[PDB]
């Protein structure tokens, strides 16, 4: 019937698609193995006598994060060439990720994506999770996504990239390994949602309250909103969404194509079970700037594209009553080219939430993705110190020496630039 | 293109040495697809550029094991498409060749049979003068 | 012979 | 997997790797009669990247210990964990440069070099595939300066795509044993800034000076003192061999620390340093560990980076420590010591977080750093030169075995250009 | 009353048969002592008190390995005088084995083929193993070749020889023994299989992840193509396959009769834990240019005919769907004179999996059997470095001064490129 | 079965034979006193290769002991398992040849020659049909080179489709016992190239120098020489005694090596090498093996093979190892140092397996290889025979004993002619 495909590469990949997966395995009731002591088909194969193995591919050249899922405790939840590893890092270098150490994997890592394709009919999208300041996860991200879009072209892609902020980067380099794939991931991609790091901390902080959940619940938080999008089709609900509904409703156009990802309500264990978690509450906590997942202040933008995922115990009547009164209210401003600019997707199901995570019972959630004109922002900071760092001609060294010459900087600058350009003349 | 147009023609000469049966010649589509391959590892070379840096000894050796990557590709690419003119043009001349060394046969055959004919005939003389 | 323990060697 | 060859040179080179093999393999519970105890699977798992399998069961570490002196073979196989080693390994030198870098190298340093290059090969060649080099060696004695950094330049020439990592210890200015160490000195740096991807710098006066009043030791000796060091050498390597949150490479920070590819010159520290009679009385907490980082008062060399800019600077964390916080004290010491850091890098802080900590602390981190801090050090033997170099003094040593002046103004001319850059970029 | 007849000629085609004959005798249910505790009749005889002995000689000139089997495990299953030894290895040599040291045994082999074939009328064929690199295999084999044709005139032939590596070694004279036995195998044999042991290499380095594999390990995969061969003519199915019909139904002419095998699915215990083997992708691994049985890429040839035997609970549908899927696989040309290129045979016993090894119990197998112009270049290789080694007159003095003339060299070149003409113009 | 016949020349060729003895009856576990003792089958099944039945359950070796003089025949029989030997078998000379050609092949083994070609002769019409003749002998000495020569071409007369292995072991250049080193090789020399399918040559000067810095022995007796050469004679033999996934024979390895009949000469080589305190940390992994065998610190020959080319070499394996790092490996060293293997002949590489490792090593290798890196030594014996013959030296003890100088004329002639060809094809 229905699949859905997921690309995990990088280190970011490999952690952020683990904790899919044990959410997952909690959701359709599959214990690690294989066994269960048809809603699992979009996820789940059906290899044999109660046997089921997930869809999926994990790409990482670092061989120190995919040998300890191989050795560690979802040994065999996994197809065994469903973990692929590399032998050296591509070590924040797009050059030699896609040039020269990255082309022995890239068909090691396709004739299992076609084993995959070859399974059932019906595949109906490519979503994937990477690092874009990773040199494999933008590396190994863009060259398989080259190809992939000469082979499979017609089928739709959803990306899922922890883009990086102003303040914490973990690296040096990463003006030059994010905006060199992104001359990639226009041409290329279909939709894009972005996140970012201490998105997830503060919205952990002032909404969790913990001061020290590590790298594995940012993970969980992603997984939760992974799940939500998807589980319209993975089970029934009163008003139905799938990917390529998605593909057709958000984006306006080819080019205006990046979404921004929120959660609601995102509360503690002794938080929730002392109120009321309602549909106009929660959908008022949705759009507000500090549940937003990609540090992108809103107020110097506008909306172009709303969609809203709801789950659980949701009557459908109040959800276009809390979308009365969040429409009215001049805080969040629209486009003046889109009178209607919603979409709500109603599921029966409620979370599974992992016992011991720090999410707590809802019994109605809503995962936002929104298109906006907010994504100038979070990347005009970007080319300025892309050009606060070229100018000089900074770390050019590390990436000519594998056979990306000079010139490829300049010409992803006056795609960046065009891409800023673009939405101004969108808003106005 | 730069070069893509040189493959259409050469096989219109393959159908015509075809048509001509005078000329046999054995399996040469192997001829083809290195007559191409030589060739397509020869066009880019007035495109493999490569630029230096800061000079440390690091970036300059690293950096010029490119071009004796690619000067040593030429010598590649032209000694098997030398030695493959050599031994498939020897294999089509060999059978012009062997026709002048059984022209030889040709005149041995006919010296032995016209020898023994008359050694009939030597031997028809002789028993009748006993 | 000390080339026997050393060619044949187990312990 | 990846593999790490760890080559000795020169009399305070085989001290210090010996202590390396002591802070190995007890993170890796190896007896030293080679069997393996402490039955935990983190341990074996990467091991292949400094021992090998001997088909024996036991390990024998990847290092090739060379010097011109069996005396400190002797103290090497003597001393504790010696026997771990391999004898091939050991490359012995009978005559002895006697601190002279013209006998050290080209007329008795061409001889062990060609015996010494078919050790290093043939287990460099052994393995499916190798990552890097990580050298120790002196600059102050002949035997490791100058066949030491003889072995830096021959290894090049044959392995063009992998790293080179170099750990060596540098001059003092007040007391001065082997009082031909500044032409000792930059007789290596001249090779060194182009032959080595990475150089990282420890000095033994500043090793002493950690050793005192932030350990509070009384009575320091040579073994405790390369200890600290040794530590700090198991530290850049340890993420290789040990899980993590966000992994690295030992190639991870050398191609993030050069912006440009004549300035690679590290500053070496290890936090949390501490007395035994504080060591489980003080508080561990994630932002005291940056505090005793970044300052003078921890890095192990002869600089001050208070009279300089950290140009780019990596940190590495271990233990089961979470993150973010780890985020926002490296932005919060950015912003305060905003005077301290170049504008035209955003972000200059590497973060690595591995998940495993050493042995006796509950977590630990090492601190690297491509400063222009290195440049004092390297005018204070620039100008050494210009009152010894000028009066033609213990010159006619070096020439007896075919030396030049030439290659003397050499010497000092690009390293005098290797200060140019150091004071364009502040 | 029906039956076929093997020979297992050379080192190489004892040890075939050491695998070849252990999997027959525990997939009949007999054991190495020779009786089980009317299917098994086309392989096994049957002598008194339940008592059955293999139709198979064993024929070398070194007394080694043949002695080795009588004093191995399996002393009371062949009969003792099947296994014809010699004394004097042949030693890589063509004109040993067939001028000097090949007629004192091959009277006494013809005795024993001539007495165990005129037991049962209906006989059906050889299956005959050899390697044409060594001496004895491509020496005495090639003596058997023209006698057989001259005995049993129309009984088919199916070569089965393992071809010399395009790339290593095992010798340095296997130029001049192989290219000389395929003069004489041209005009001799009907069906002529073309194994190699560098793409068994390579399959059981990926497909079985077998590191470091040894020959007894690639015997059982030859084991299993033999098995897979012949299993319609073993045991009932849907569509049932004869020898007769390989012959007619695959070669277009007399002269192409070579051959490109491939098997699949050949899995471990571990891998099948996380795939179903479903009849679709079972065919396309078959079909998979990598997963060959000589080492040639197909790409850059052009195929004419295909045969494939599914072996197990396989069903109808996805037989024809598949094989359709494979017919308009783009990647997989077809020549223009043969519009349908598949003949498919269904048998109803699934495979048997010799224990202690590395294949696993599998529910359905392909074995694929192609002709193609493919193996006009295996023989191209073999040219070229033919005339390199010649062309200096080298190891001419073993083969001149042994007991055959000078000029064999030079017409086996002639009959070669007289076989290139034939593959070069049924490809247009 | 198949059957090889050992034939001892020279007081070497008698030593190193008996001492061949040693390692056969250790593989074959046979007690001194003939008996045999380990109750396993396949290590007796053919022991008819070298052995023959004596009706007493002895196995007697097919052995012919020979030399001018009883002093060596009297050590044999002295030593260790010389109570094995058949008496007739020792044939026995009484003057003793003086270190002299000519009375070793003209005038006195004239009158030994036809003694022990009875001998010969009789082990073997005594069983089905043979397999050739493989000797040890040695070059320098008279006794040896003067009169192992004409049994040689005495056996070649009477079987003439048969094989002839020498191992000869050849003067040396640095160390000069037997002061007429050359006249005694050079005139064995072109009386063996057309007398012998296959000449492989053993140096004195090499075991030197292999025991010396390989195996790490301060003080080398002859005894342990001629144990690592019989390493060397037993490996050659090994695989018709043992079964295994490819098996070969002497007259596999002489059609699969020499391309032409006037060159068949062999480079010997034997691995594993490994010391005393080396044997635990060294792993014994094929391609560690391989490299070994491929180094001339590892060759019994002191002919550097890397200032030639290999034309072709045969190795077999011997011992339970898989047949990936079997083949893909000699590819690699056909690859890697591609300039050292000829060209006109592609894959220039041979195997063959035996199944049972030797005693003690799990896995072994012999290298055999008509190497063109001959012509070296070729040299160093023709100059040192041209500079003590154009001043007529020596010579007054063998033209007064029964030859003329013409003899000596051809004997540059041939080599000359033998070092041309060799010239051609490098
Ligand atoms: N939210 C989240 N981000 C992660 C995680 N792991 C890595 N990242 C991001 O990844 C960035 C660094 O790149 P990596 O993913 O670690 O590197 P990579 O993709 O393996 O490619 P290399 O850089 O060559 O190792 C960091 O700045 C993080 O933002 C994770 O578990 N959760
Ligand atoms: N697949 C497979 N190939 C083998 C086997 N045995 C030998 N070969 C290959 O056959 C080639 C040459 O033939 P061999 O079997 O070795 O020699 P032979 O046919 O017995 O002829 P002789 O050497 O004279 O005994 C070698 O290169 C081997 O790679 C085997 O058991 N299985
Ligand atoms: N920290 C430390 N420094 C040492 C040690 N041994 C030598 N040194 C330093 O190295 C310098 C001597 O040079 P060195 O390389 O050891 O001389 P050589 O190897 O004998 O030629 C002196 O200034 C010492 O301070 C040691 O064990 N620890
Ligand atoms: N390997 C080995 N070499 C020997 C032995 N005996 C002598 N030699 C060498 O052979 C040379 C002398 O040869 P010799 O035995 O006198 O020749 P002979 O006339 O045949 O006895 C000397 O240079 C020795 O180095 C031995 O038992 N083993
Ligand atoms: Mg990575
Ligand atoms: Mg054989």
């Amino acid at each position: 019937m229905r699949e859905v495909i997921s690309i995990h590469v990088g280190q970011a990949g490999i952690q952020i698609g683990n904790a899919c997966w044990e959410l997952f395995c909690l959701e359709h009731g599959i214990q690690p193995d294989g066994q269960m002591p048809d809603a699992f088909n979009t996820f789940f194969s059906e290899t044999g006598a109660g046997k089921h193995v997930p869809r999926c591919v994990f790409l990482d050249l670092e061989p120190t994060v995919v040998d300890e899922v191989r050795t560690g405790t979802y040994r065999h939840l996994f197809h065994p060439e469903q973990l692929i590893s590399g032998k050296e890092d591509a070590a924040n270098n797009f050059a030699r990720g896609h040039y020269t150490i990255g082309k022995e994997i890239v068909d090691l890592s396709l004739d299992r994506i076609r084993k995959l394709a070859d399974n059932c009919t019906g595949l109906q999208g490519f979503l994937m999770f990477n690092a874009v300041g990773g040199g494999t996860g933008s590396g190994l991200g863009c060259l398989l996504l080259e190809r992939l879009s000469v082979d499979y072209g017609k089928k739709s892609k959803l990306n899922f990239c922890s883009w990086p902020s102003p303040q914490v980067s973990t690296a040096v380099v990463e003006p030059y390994n994010s905006v060199l794939s992104t001359h990639s991931l226009l041409e290329h991609t279909d939709v894009a949602v972005m996140l970012d790091n201490e998105a997830i901390y503060d919205i952990c902080r002032r909404n969790l309250d913990i001061e020290r959940p590590t790298y594995t619940n940012l993970n969980r938080l992603i997984a939760q909103v992974i799940s939500s999008l998807t589980a319209s089709l993975r089970f029934d609900g009163a008003l139905n969404v799938d990917v390529t509904e998605f593909q057709t409703n958000l984006v306006p156009y080819p080019r205006i194509h990046f979404m921004l990802s929120s959660y609601a309500p995102i509360i503690s264990a002794e938080k929730a079970y002392h109120e009321q978690l309602s549909v106009a509450e929660i959908t008022n906590s949705a759009f507000e700037p500090a549940s937003m997942m990609a540090k992108c202040d809103p107020r110097h933008g506008k909306y172009m594209a709303c969609c809203l995922m709801y789950r659980g115990d949701v009557v459908p009547k109040d959800v276009n009553a809390a979308v009365a009164t969040i429409k009215t209210k001049r805080t969040i401003q629209f486009v003046d080219w889109c009178p209607t600019g919603f979409k709500c997707g109603i599921n029966y199901q409620p979370p599974t939430v992992v016992p011991g995570g720090d999410l707590a019972k809802v019994m109605r959630a809503v995962c936002m993705i929104s298109n906006s004109t907010a994504i100038a922002e979070v990347f005009s900071r970007m080319d300025h110190k892309f050009d606060l760092m070229y100018a000089k001609r900074a770390f050019v060294h590390w990436y000519v020496g594998e056979g990306m010459e000079e010139g490829e900087f300049s010409e992803a600058r006056e795609d960046l630039a065009a891409l800023e350009k673009d939405y101004e003349e969108v808003g106005i | 293109t730069p070069a893509d147009v040189l493959k259409t023609e050469f096989e219109l000469k393959l159908q015509s040495l075809r048509s001509i049966k005078g000329s046999n010649a054995p399996a040469l589509q192997e001829w083809l697809r290195v007559f191409v391959s030589s060739w397509k590892t020869l066009q880019t070379r007035l495109k493999s550029v490569s630029i230096p840096e800061k000079p440390t000894e690091k970036v300059l050796q690293l950096a010029k094991e490119k071009i004796e990557k690619e000067r040593a590709l030429t010598f590649k690419a032209l000694v098997q498409v030398q030695q493959e003119c050599l031994r498939v043009m020897k294999q089509v001349f060999e059978t012009p060749w062997r026709a002048e060394e059984l022209a030889r046969e040709n005149k041995e055959q006919t010296a032995k049979i016209s020898l023994l004919s008359s050694d009939v005939e030597k031997t028809r003389e002789h028993t009748a003068v006993l | 012979a000390v080339a026997q323990l050393l060619r044949s060697s187990a312990e | 997997m990846r593999e790490i060859v760890h080559v000795q040179g020169g009399q305070c080179g085989n001290q210090i790797g010996a202590k390396f093999w002591e802070v190995i393999s007890d993170e890796h519970g190896i007896d030293p009669t080679g069997t393996y105890c402490g039955d935990s699977d983190l341990q074996l798992e990467r091991i292949n990247v400094f021992y090998n399998e001997a088909t024996g069961g036991r390990f024998v570490p990847r290092a090739i210990l060379m010097d011109l002196e069996p005396g400190t073979m002797d103290s090497v196989r003597a001393g504790p964990f010696g026997q771990l080693f391999r004898p091939d390994n050991f490359v012995f030198g009978q005559t002895g440069a006697g601190n002279n870098w013209a006998k050290g190298h080209y007329t008795e340093g061409a001889e062990l070099i060609d015996s010494v290059l078919d050790v290093v090969r043939k287990e460099a060649e052994g393995c499916d595939c190798l990552q890097g080099f990580q050298i120790t060696h002196s600059l102050g004695g002949g035997t490791g300066s100058g066949m030491g950094t003889l072995l830096i330049s021959k290894v090049r020439e044959e392995y063009p795509d992998r790293i080179m990592e170099t750990f060596s210890v540098f001059p003092s200015p007040k007391v001065s044993d082997t009082v031909v160490e500044p032409y000792n000195a930059t007789l290596s740096v001249h090779q060194l800034v182009e032959n080595a991807d990475e150089v990282q710098v420890i000095d033994n006066e500043a090793l002493y000076d950690i050793c005192f009043r932030t350990l509070k030791l009384t009575t320091p000796t040579y073994g405790d003192l390369n200890h600290l060091v040794s530590a700090a050498m198991s530290g850049v390597t340890c993420c290789l061999r040990f899980p993590g949150q966000l992994n690295s490479d030992l190639r991870k920070l050398a191609v993030n620390l050069i912006p440009f590819p004549r300035l690679h010159f590290f500053l070496i520290g290890f936090a949390p340093l501490t007395s035994r009679g504080s060591q489980q009385y003080r508080a561990l907490s994630v932002p005291e560990l940056t505090q005793q980082m970044f300052d003078a008062k921890n890095m192990m060399c002869a600089s001050d980076p208070r009279h300089g800019r950290y140009l780019t600077a990596s940190a590495m964390f271990r233990g089961r420590m979470s993150t973010k916080e780890v985020d926002e004290q490296m932005l919060n010491v950015q912003n305060k010591n905003s005077s301290y850091f170049v504008e035209w890098i955003p972000n200059n802080m590497k973060s690595s977080v591995c998940d495993i900590p050493p042995k006796g602390l509950k977590m630990s981190v090492t601190f690297v750093g491509n400063s222009t801090a290195i440049q004092e050090m390297f005018k204070r033997v620039s100008d050494q030169f210009t009152a010894m170099f000028r009066r033609k003094a213990f010159l006619h040593w070096y020439t007896g075995e075919g030396m030049d002046e030439m290659e003397f103004t050499e010497a000092e001319s690009n390293m005098n250009d290797l200060v140019s850059e150091y004071q364009q970029y502040q």
